């Protein structure tokens, strides 16, 4: 099933933001991996991006994905 | 510190 334990996590949170054109979907990091239960906007970039649900582009990014249908799991 | 929030994020684009 899913996985993300291997070396793959931002020191914490990003900074400026992420372009909506590349951004695909978001995902939360619970369990214990990565700091805080922050959302992870993934894109065709080359790696995962960390961001806490506080900064504007963070709440606005997922809010924009709400309109469309990212086609998530059942 | 710095500025965790600003317009654009890949002004270079070619960064890819």
């Amino acid at each position: 099933g899913p996985a993300s334990v291997p070396t793959t996590c931002c020191f914490n949170l990003a900074n400026r933001k992420i372009p909506l054109q590349r951004l695909e979907s978001y995902r939360r990091i619970t369990s214990g991996k990565c700091p805080q239960k922050a959302v992870i906007f993934k894109t065709k970039l080359a790696k995962d991006i960390c961001a806490d649900p506080k900064k504007k582009w963070v709440q606005d990014s997922m809010k924009y994905l709400d309109q469309k249908s990212p086609t998530p799991k059942p | 510190v710095e500025t965790f929030g600003t317009t654009s994020y890949y002004d270079d684009v070619g960064l890819l």
